């Protein structure tokens, strides 16, 4: 959710993802810890059996058969973490995340409360306004003429700058705002 | 006169008081959940009486108090039925609701 | 009843004689006072109508419509003083003049005792609405919309005039009382069939019917806020009032002649309810909801039973109020975002809670929640149709489900979810918008307290 | 009505005996109970259905509250595969859930007896559809089948939750509410059943293999 | 009361909750046993089921295949 | 169950029809049948307002039980003899119905066997 | 070995079961690189406006405007009367009307015939 | 829209849409508050077969049990006054056919 | 009370049984009723007494309007608009009164159903018969007029009914 | 009440607790900055198992992307800290 | 102030409802209707004073 993706997934990445999915679904099937450890060790041995294969065609065929077998033997109701895309509390707190710019519309009587917080917010706004031009200049200098080739972004290079496009990453509301 | 009607209507009327008070300076404080729980408890213990009257004498009633509108030969009025089913299910529902609100005072403490 | 007509003709020059920064205040105050005065026509005899003079009379069907129009004008004035802030004084006065003229024509339309005068004013209402739509719109399509809104009306209403004068050459009078007392049956002949069609088609296209509804989405979308209010709240009810007044002479030809129109109304109500689901725009959804409700009203008028008439009157009033409120709610978001797309601004409940409450109440009253007058009218119409035929309920039932769906769909799309992450100009709601919402919604509940005022003469 | 109730209760119990989300299990449980209520209505026993409503409210609400307490204790976790041994970690909720489940299954003298036993007896001795009766009996068995699944996967065995233990139930509000509903689900059936007038002709002459068939299917 | 986490240790219990749970389980079992002792019929039935085959032919009013 | 198995899997003509029953005269094999006695009159049952299904030949014990329950209200455990009497009367009615069912069943089978024997005798 | 999974319109094929990804080729790698470049350029164009402190307003998305225009106003200019369109329009716009007319006419004719005979049990039908 | 990757940093996380990319013609139908086309653990034309078989078998078994009902070996219930003629509707000026029940 | 008339809305003599307790346990509903009386019924009675005292110091009368009898539509000339207007007004008043009569009968029937408890099917079938007669008469009077009803339409329907009755009687006399 | 305000010290302590308890790592040789491939001798499957163990310990799932690039305990604790919004 | 909640949330509403039911709802016919109380053989009616007869001396068996 943070690192920019690539144009494709390599064979190693695909087999690692299959291994993780298989272990998760096996843990879903084997509720108890000892049985899960037994069958996870068996699964690890099964994966390690073809660890040093160098025939790429054979490795691809093995991966295809393994994924077909996994899809046949997948758990219809796999365990999902509560805050995962399928969890029971996936987007539960999205209704409490208010964006920061809303504070700009507060009444002066409301801003009379919390003076120090608004002073700090003013300092942050001044910093962002000062750094924006250097950010955009660095972005326009560090890119090929045909635009960016990937979604990754460069860091701050000299001591006086901040990483480009940092405001909306740093000023996320919270994990649990209210 | 015949406290059956008065109590049966009161147990439903006093449930609406916190809804009317949802605008006063009690809805903006932290005492509102306890206020609603206490109101439900009082409603339940008040509704326990018509149940006793029914289990004693088997008394049932209909109260057509407000005449809403009449369309030709049809008449539509605010009528309440206080037979066995109503006077038996009201206390059970109020008891369950009181328990659920007391539980929610703890389960929803961080909302 | 000149005590209501004259104050509007005095609202005109005082609007034209006001200061540059005091036109809105005077207009709003005196329009509210005129509405309060017009609230005195609700005292209706159960025997017959109030006949003030030889030209103007008031019935139990006319009074709620008059009150609705007189209450509408201040709301339109309140909603119009936001996008007209940058306008010049003369053009603001011209806009208020158009609104005042439209209200005056509507008031004189709803109480004219003679059919030719009623037609004259019911057509005079076209000019101010067309001027408003084609002059104070926003997009380039408004002109086209105006053209439609004109011709779809006129091509349906020019034959009616001929029929009217023909009636005056045969019966000898066009006064409503004489027409009702001296009414005689119409024989089954091609001449009488075409007379029926001529008398019916104008009010059918003014509802509009399912096959003749193409002008309504254009007119309601490209018009300004006040134009949409007046179009969807009162200007649609002109066809229903005209049909309820004119069906007296059409019997017994109506029973044979109503089959195609009833079929069209039912199937088009289903079709427009289904269309509301797959809509990318926000005002078009409300326009098609208006089409569905007016199709239900058409069915009620066509089956021609007292319960159907009561339900038709109640549904007309309730739909006018609800559609006006929905259009205002959409206009607030349009002013915030400067776009009409529904999925552009999302999750507005976390930013505008009170507006979310207003949206919820409007959506609830749109899907006929009991005991609101919307459900009263809908249920009376449904019962009358069931008496007419036991199969009709199926269609009606289907509509109900679809109705709720799309209503909640809108309420879920614009209010719930997460915000768009890149619209940072959603300022807190002003007092004017909240006051407009409250003045829209409170009369609905106050009327559902005492429904007999809006049930028409058949009560 | 009888056919709809029978198919509903059987299908819902069959779906319940497999679910892993505890709230889903109790939701299918109450759906099956509603199906049984409609079965009771279909055999012309409305007062038995009303009594079943009154009895079911108590222990079903208590079961939901116990499930909610378990969920809140384990950092909002609802899958029974990640809740291990709570028999001793949460004693009061364990007792409440056990009592509520026993009342739901038709323990011969709890609040669920004076309703479910009479309903089953009335279904057995009525001119009804045979298939509906068979589905009702199978659903009665599946009720205990999913109840013991809840108990076994939620309170027995070894822990499976995250190592950081935050299990704490020493809060007077939760204890008092669960205690009130527990007293209700223990005594309200006997209190109510003995205080209402007879609204139906009771089934008095029954074969022994049919009088106790509810207990037989529950134990099986 | 203040309860601290354990991190792979048994949670800190209290005497009050234990005695409450034990008392309620005990009273449930006592009520069950009391009701079974006093109203056993409600489980076992009160009146015997007659055997239809063991009814003599005369009380049902039939003739032995004669007329 | 066993009656259902016999009727649906065996011979249907040898078993009574629960819908149309009794199909034999009430005095076929009986020399005298005394009319069943009803204790409570219509007016008492109407005043007590029992039900339209509780107004059988057993209603007297039900009326007595309802009365004794009403006077002894605060203690609801004082009505055991009356409840037992009502249950016993219900049981007697049920065993009477079982007697009628069995009588009809064996009467039908005897009639069919006699008809078969007569046909076999007349075959010659 | 194992029962094959066949996709449908409402249950599509999983990515892990798609032969289209195991059959790698330099052309496919180039295509994926171009797709990633397009997505990255669009994301950069969005983010440059998104984090701009000066701008205050709605970021106008050309894609959304294009979608709404295609769904609303670009339909009639691209419409041609063809046998498929003509048949579909005639059916879906006339057939339901005639079907409902026939159904309601038959029901009302039966009801009127029963009324004329005098066998309908119309008692207590005070309200209509 | 449900099949789209949930862990990607979408510009619109709820709709799972990036800014500027082409939008599906039927997006409002696939907004994942609506019609879902995600892969299923059990293939289509197999869920349909199983569900249709279950419902058809249930309906057929209900019908066959309706014509093979279950009852108890008892006679019809007896009621004292001509099967409660006066209370089951009345008409006290017709003297209905007597219904006599005898002891057994 | 004395407000409504006891013959238009009749009720049975209200026979109620006497309390005959058979236990020494304190009956709780009696204590609760006494507490309710002493705590609620007395203050409201005093308030009503005060309000009636205030009302008695200023009493005025309102009179029920009595309408004359005007010629009906049968003796109205075809094109004489004034007599037709008078007949139409009288017919509408009669229609409203007829509807209120039906309302009274329906209220009687509802009281019948509620009061008789479980034996409602037999005790007050007389109210059912009265409602059947009243509903049949009202239907034969104003069944199929529809909206835009008038005295002329009712007269035409009545004329058709009398013609049908005359034809049926003449045909039956030829049997 | 609810969970205490988790801090960086607790996160690091728990991460080192689970890692040094792994049977493929010598408890006396691993440090905060100990790379898995370089100075611990592990392959990709072991790193996947370590990530799964972290997920089970902290009760949240790390996506497959952003988990391929957590190669030392410091990176894991930093990722958890960034996601859970801890101060100290 | 110990128990003013009862007098402000129970006593006042019950007073208002009792007044409204006693002097306004009851003033109209057929507004509050109670089912006729059950009469058993043996009870004596209050107003009339008559006593219902025993039900036919039905036979008992211990
Ligand atoms: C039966 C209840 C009895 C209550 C007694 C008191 C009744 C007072 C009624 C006042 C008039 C309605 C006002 C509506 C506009 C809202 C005003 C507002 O913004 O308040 C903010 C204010 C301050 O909150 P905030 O913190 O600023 O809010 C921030 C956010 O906006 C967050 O705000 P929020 O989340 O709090 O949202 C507001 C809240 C409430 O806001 C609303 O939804 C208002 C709309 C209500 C439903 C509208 C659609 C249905 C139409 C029915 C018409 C009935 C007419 C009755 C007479 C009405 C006379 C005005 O939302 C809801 O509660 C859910 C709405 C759906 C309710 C469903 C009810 C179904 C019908 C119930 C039966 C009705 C007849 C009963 C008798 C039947 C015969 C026995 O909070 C309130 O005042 C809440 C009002 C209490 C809720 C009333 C709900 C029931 C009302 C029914 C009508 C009245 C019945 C009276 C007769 C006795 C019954
Ligand atoms: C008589 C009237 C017609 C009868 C109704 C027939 C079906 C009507 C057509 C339904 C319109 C639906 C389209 C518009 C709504 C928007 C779509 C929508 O709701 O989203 C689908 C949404 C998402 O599914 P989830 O499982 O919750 O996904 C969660 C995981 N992400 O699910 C739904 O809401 C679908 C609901 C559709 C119900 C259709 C089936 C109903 C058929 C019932 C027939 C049986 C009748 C019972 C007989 C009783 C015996 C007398
Ligand atoms: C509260 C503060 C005030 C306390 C002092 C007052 C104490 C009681 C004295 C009140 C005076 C008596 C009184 O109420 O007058 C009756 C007066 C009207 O007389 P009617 O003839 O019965 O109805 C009009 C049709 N003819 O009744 C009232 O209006 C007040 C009480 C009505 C019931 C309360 C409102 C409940 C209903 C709210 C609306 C719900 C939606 C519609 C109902 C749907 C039903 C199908
Ligand atoms: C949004 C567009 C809608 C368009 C609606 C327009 C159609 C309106 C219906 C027809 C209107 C014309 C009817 C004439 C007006 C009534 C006058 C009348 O009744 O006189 C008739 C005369 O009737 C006619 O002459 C009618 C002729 C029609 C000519 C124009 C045809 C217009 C189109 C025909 C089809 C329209 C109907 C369906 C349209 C549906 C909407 C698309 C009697 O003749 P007499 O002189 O009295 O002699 C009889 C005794 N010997
Ligand atoms: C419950 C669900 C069903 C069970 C799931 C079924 C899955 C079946 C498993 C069978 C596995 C196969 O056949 S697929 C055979 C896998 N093919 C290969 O290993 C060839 C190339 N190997 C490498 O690149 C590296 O050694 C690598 C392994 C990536 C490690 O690298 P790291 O050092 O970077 O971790």
């Amino acid at each position: 959710a943070f690192s920019a993706p690539a144009a494709y997934l390599t064979h190693q990445q695909k087999v690692l993802r299959l291994y993780k999915r298989a272990l998760r679904h096996l843990e879903s099937w084997c509720v108890h810890r000892d049985k899960y450890r037994y069958f996870a060790c068996l699964m690890r041995a099964r994966f390690d059996e073809h660890k040093n294969e160098k025939d790429m065609v054979k490795a691809t065929q093995l991966l295809r058969q393994a994924e077909e077998e996994f899809w046949y033997g997948q758990h219809p109701q796999p365990y999902i973490f509560p805050e995962s895309p399928g969890g029971t509390s996936y987007e539960r707190y999205e209704c409490y995340k208010v964006p920061e710019w809303c504070l700009d519309d507060w009444h002066p009587s409301e801003k009379a409360m919390y003076p120090d917080y608004f002073a700090k917010r003013e300092q942050w706004k001044r910093l962002r306004r000062e750094s924006w031009e250097r950010e955009v200049k660095q972005l326009q200098e560090e890119t090929p003429p045909g635009g960016p080739r990937t979604e990754a972004l460069p860091p701050a290079r000299k001591e006086g700058d901040l990483p480009p496009l940092w405001w909306h990453i740093v000023t996320r509301p919270r994990e649990r705002p209210m | 006169m015949n406290p059956f009607a008065s109590l049966t209507l009161t147990t439903l009327t006093i449930l609406t008081i916190p809804i009317m008070m949802s605008n006063s300076n009690i809805y903006k404080t932290n005492l509102y959940p306890n206020y609603v729980k206490t109101t439900v408890s009082y409603a339940f213990t008040l509704s326990l009486v018509p149940l006793l009257m029914f289990m004693h004498t088997g008394q049932e009633m209909i109260i057509s108090n407000w005449h809403w509108m009449t369309l030709q030969t049809v008449e539509l009025s605010l009528s309440f039925k206080m037979d066995y089913f109503s006077v038996m299910f009201i206390p059970v529902a109020l008891f369950v609701t009181w328990s659920i609100m007391e539980f929610s005072m703890w389960y929803m403490h961080s909302d | 009843m000149l005590k209501i007509i004259i104050p509007t003709t005095m609202l005109l020059p005082m609007t034209w004689m006001s200061k540059h920064n005091m036109i809105w205040i005077n207009a709003t105050v005196h329009s509210l006072l005129i509405s309060l005065i017009s609230l005195s026509l609700l005292n209706q005899l159960g025997e017959n109508s109030l006949n003030f003079s030889l030209t103007f009379f008031s019935d139990s069907l006319s009074a709620p419509l008059l009150v609705l129009t007189t209450w509408l004008l201040p709301l339109m004035l309140m909603a119009s003083q936001s996008h007209l802030s940058k306008e010049t004084t003369t053009r603001k006065k011209l806009y208020i003049t158009m609104l005042i003229l439209l209200q005056l024509f509507l008031i004189m339309t709803f109480t004219a005792t003679e059919l030719i005068l009623f037609y004259i004013l019911f057509e005079a209402t076209l000019v101010p609405t067309l001027i408003i739509i084609t002059r104070w719109g926003n997009q380039t399509e408004r002109l086209n919309a105006g053209l439609y809104f004109l011709f779809y009306t006129l091509a349906g209403s020019l034959p009616l005039l001929v029929a009217l004068v023909y009636i005056q050459n045969t019966t000898g009078s066009l006064n409503f009382l004489i027409i009702h007392y001296w009414s005689h049956p119409l024989s089954n002949s091609w001449s009488n069939i075409f007379m029926w069609l001529a008398c019916i088609m104008a009010f059918m296209v003014k509802m509009p019917l399912y096959g003749l509804h193409l002008w309504l989405p254009k007119a309601h979308v490209e018009a300004p806020i006040a134009g949409s209010m007046v179009l969807a709240a009162v200007l649609l009810k002109l066809g229903g009032y005209g049909m309820m007044r004119i069906t007296t002479i059409l019997n017994p030809l109506t029973n044979y002649m109503a089959y195609p129109f009833l079929m069209l109304s039912m199937w088009g109500m289903i079709m427009t309810s289904s269309i509301c689901l797959r809509q990318t725009d926000l005002k078009s959804l409300i326009a098609y909801s208006s089409v569905s409700h007016m199709a239900l009203v058409i069915v009620a008028i066509m089956i021609q039973t007292p319960w159907s008439f009561m339900g038709a009157t109640a549904l007309m009033i309730a739909h006018g109020l609800t559609s006006s409120m929905l259009f205002c709610l959409a206009n607030t978001n349009y002013e915030r975002v400067h776009s009409r797309t529904m999925i552009l601004a999302r999750g507005l409940q976390t930013l505008l809670p009170l507006m979310a409450t207003w949206w919820l109440v409007a959506s609830l009253t749109n899907l006929a929640l009991p005991p609101s007058i919307n459900l009263i009218g809908e249920l009376f119409i449904i019962t009358a149709s069931f008496s007419w035929s036991n199969i009709t309920i199926i269609l009606m039932g289907m509509n109900m489900m679809i109705t709720a769906l799309y209503s909640l769909y809108m309420l879920i799309t614009t209010q719930r979810g997460k915000y768009t992450h890149h619209i940072n100009n959603i300022k807190p709601s002003f007092t004017r918008e909240n006051a407009l919402m409250a003045l829209h919604i409170l009369p609905l509940l106050l009327l559902t307290l005492n429904p007999k005022m809006i049930l028409g003469p058949l009560y | 009505t009888l056919c709809l109730g029978a198919i509903t209760t059987l299908f819902t119990a069959l779906c319940a005996i497999t679910q892993n989300d505890i709230k889903k299990i109790v939701a299918f449980s109450t759906s099956s109970q509603l199906g049984l209520m409609m079965v009771t209505i279909g055999i012309n026993q409305p007062h038995l259905a009303f009594l079943h409503i009154c009895m079911h409210a108590f222990f079903k609400a208590m079961l939901f509250m116990c499930s909610g307490s378990i969920i809140h204790s384990l950092n909002d976790e609802q899958d029974i595969r990640k809740m291990g041994g709570l028999y001793k970690a949460m004693p009061f909720t364990t007792t409440a859930l056990i009592i509520g489940s026993l009342a739901l299954t038709g323990m011969p003298y709890l609040t669920g007896f004076y309703s479910k036993d009479l309903i089953i007896e009335a279904v057995n001795m009525s001119y009804t559809n045979a298939w509906a009766l068979l589905m009702t009996l199978i659903a009665t068995s599946l009720t205990a089948a999913y109840s013991t699944r809840i108990i076994f996967f939620a309170f027995l065995g070894k822990p499976r939750f995250p190592p950081l233990v935050l299990i704490n139930e020493n809060n007077p509000l939760l204890i008092n509410s669960i205690k009130r509903l527990l007293i209700g689900s223990i005594f309200a059936g006997f209190i109510i059943s003995n205080n209402i007038p007879p609204m139906t002709v009771p089934n008095t002459t029954m074969p022994l293999y049919m009088k106790m068939t509810a207990l037989i299917v529950t134990i099986m | 009361v203040h309860i601290e986490p354990r991190y792979r240790q048994f949670p800190q219990l209290t005497r009050s909750q234990l005695i409450q749970a034990e008392f309620f389980s005990a009273t449930m079992w006592f009520w069950i046993l009391w009701r079974f002792w006093h109203d056993s019929d409600a489980v076992l039935g009160h009146f015997p089921y007659p055997d239809p085959s063991q009814w003599t032919d005369e009380e049902l009013g039939i003739l032995p295949d004669d007329e | 169950g066993a009656h259902l198995a016999r009727r649906y899997l065996g011979d249907a003509s040898k078993e009574p029809d629960p819908l149309r029953m009794p199909t034999f005269p009430p005095d076929y094999g009986f020399p005298e049948r005394k009319e069943r006695e009803m204790v409570a009159t219509q007016q008492e049952m109407n005043d007590a307002q029992l039900m339209l299904q509780q107004r059988d030949y057993c209603a007297h014990y039900l009326i007595q039980l309802l009365k004794c329950k009403r006077d002894s209200f605060p203690n609801f455990l004082a009505c055991k003899h009356e409840q037992h009497d009502w249950d016993y009367c219900e049981h007697l009615d049920y065993v009477k119905r079982m007697k009628e069912f069995e009588r009809e069943r064996r009467l039908l089978q005897r009639k069919k066997r006699r008809e078969q024997r007569e046909a076999e005798m007349a075959r010659g | 070995s194992f029962p094959k999974y066949k996709p449908s319109r409402l249950a599509t094929l999983p990515a892990t079961l798609d032969p289209a990804e195991y059959d790698i080729s330099p052309e496919t790698r180039k295509a994926q690189a171009e797709r990633l470049a397009i997505r990255s350029r669009l994301k950069r164009e969005y983010l440059l406006q998104y984090n701009d402190p000066n701008r205050l307003g709605v970021i106008e998305d050309p894609a959304l405007i294009r979608w709404t225009y295609a769904r609303s106003a670009n339909i009639y200019p691209n419409f041609r009367p063809t046998p498929k369109t003509s048949l579909l329009g005639a059916l879906f716009g006339i057939g339901p009307l005639f079907f409902w007319y026939y159904v309601f006419k038959t029901d009302r004719d039966k009801k009127e015939k029963l009324i004329q005979e005098g066998k309908l049990d119309q008692t207590f039908n005070i309200s209509y | 829209q449900q099949e789209r990757d949930p862990w990607y940093d979408w510009d619109h996380p709820d709709l799972r849409l990036n800014w500027g990319e082409p939008i599906h013609w039927d997006l409002d139908m696939y907004i994942r508050n609506r019609v879902d086309t995600s892969p299923t653990p059990v293939s289509w034309n197999t869920m349909c077969k199983h569900l249709f078989g279950f419902v058809a078998f249930m309906l057929f078994m209900f019908w066959v049990g309706e014509i093979y009902p279950s009852y108890q070996p008892v006679g019809p219930k007896q009621y004292p006054y001509n099967d409660l003629y006066l209370e089951r509707g009345g008409d006290p000026t017709k003297e209905p056919e007597p219904v006599v029940h005898y002891e057994i | 009370p004395d407000s409504w008339d006891k013959d238009v809305y009749p009720e049975p003599p209200r026979r109620t049984p006497a309390p005959a307790p058979q236990t020494s346990l304190p009956n709780p509903v009696t204590y609760l009723t006494k507490i309710f009386d002493l705590l609620v019924d007395r203050p409201v009675t005093l308030a009503r007494e005060f309000i009636e005292q205030q009302h008695a110091k200023n009493r005025y009368y309102y009179y029920h309007r009595e309408f004359r009898r005007v010629p009906d539509i049968t003796e109205c000339e075809e094109k004489d608009i004034l007599c037709m207007f008078e007949a139409e007004m009288q017919w509408r008043r009669d229609y409203k009164v007829d509807q209120e009569i039906v309302n009274i009968i329906q209220e009687r029937l509802k009281a019948c159903q509620q009061r008789e408890g479980e034996s409602y099917r037999q005790n007050c079938a007389k109210e059912l018969e009265q409602f059947t007669q009243v509903s049949k008469a009202f239907q034969d009077r104003y069944s199929d007029l529809g909206a835009h009803y008038s005295a002329r339409k009712c007269l035409a329907k009545q004329k058709q009914r009398m013609l049908a009755e005359r034809k049926a009687a003449k045909e039956a006399a030829a049997a | 009440s609810d969970a205490p305000p988790l801090t960086l010290e607790a996160i690091k302590d728990r991460v080192l607790y689970v890692l040094k308890l792994y049977d493929k790592i010598d408890p006396e040789k691993l440090s905060v900055n100990s790379h898995f491939m370089k100075d611990l001798g592990l392959d990709s499957l072991d790193q996947v198992e370590i990530i799964m163990a972290m997920e089970d310990e902290f009760g949240f799932e790390i996506p497959d992307i952003d988990a391929e690039k957590l190669m030392c305990p410091q990176e894991i604790v930093d990722y958890i800290a960034d996601k859970k919004d801890v101060y100290e | 102030r110990h128990s003013i909640f009862a007098v402000t949330h129970v006593l006042i509403p019950v007073w208002i409802i009792h007044y409204y039911l006693k002097y306004h709802v009851t003033a109209k016919p057929y507004t509050v209707v109670e089912r006729k109380p059950r009469i058993f053989p043996g009870d004596t009616i209050l107003e009339t004073g008559e006593v219902i007869p025993l039900m036919k001396e039905f036979p008992d068996q211990h």
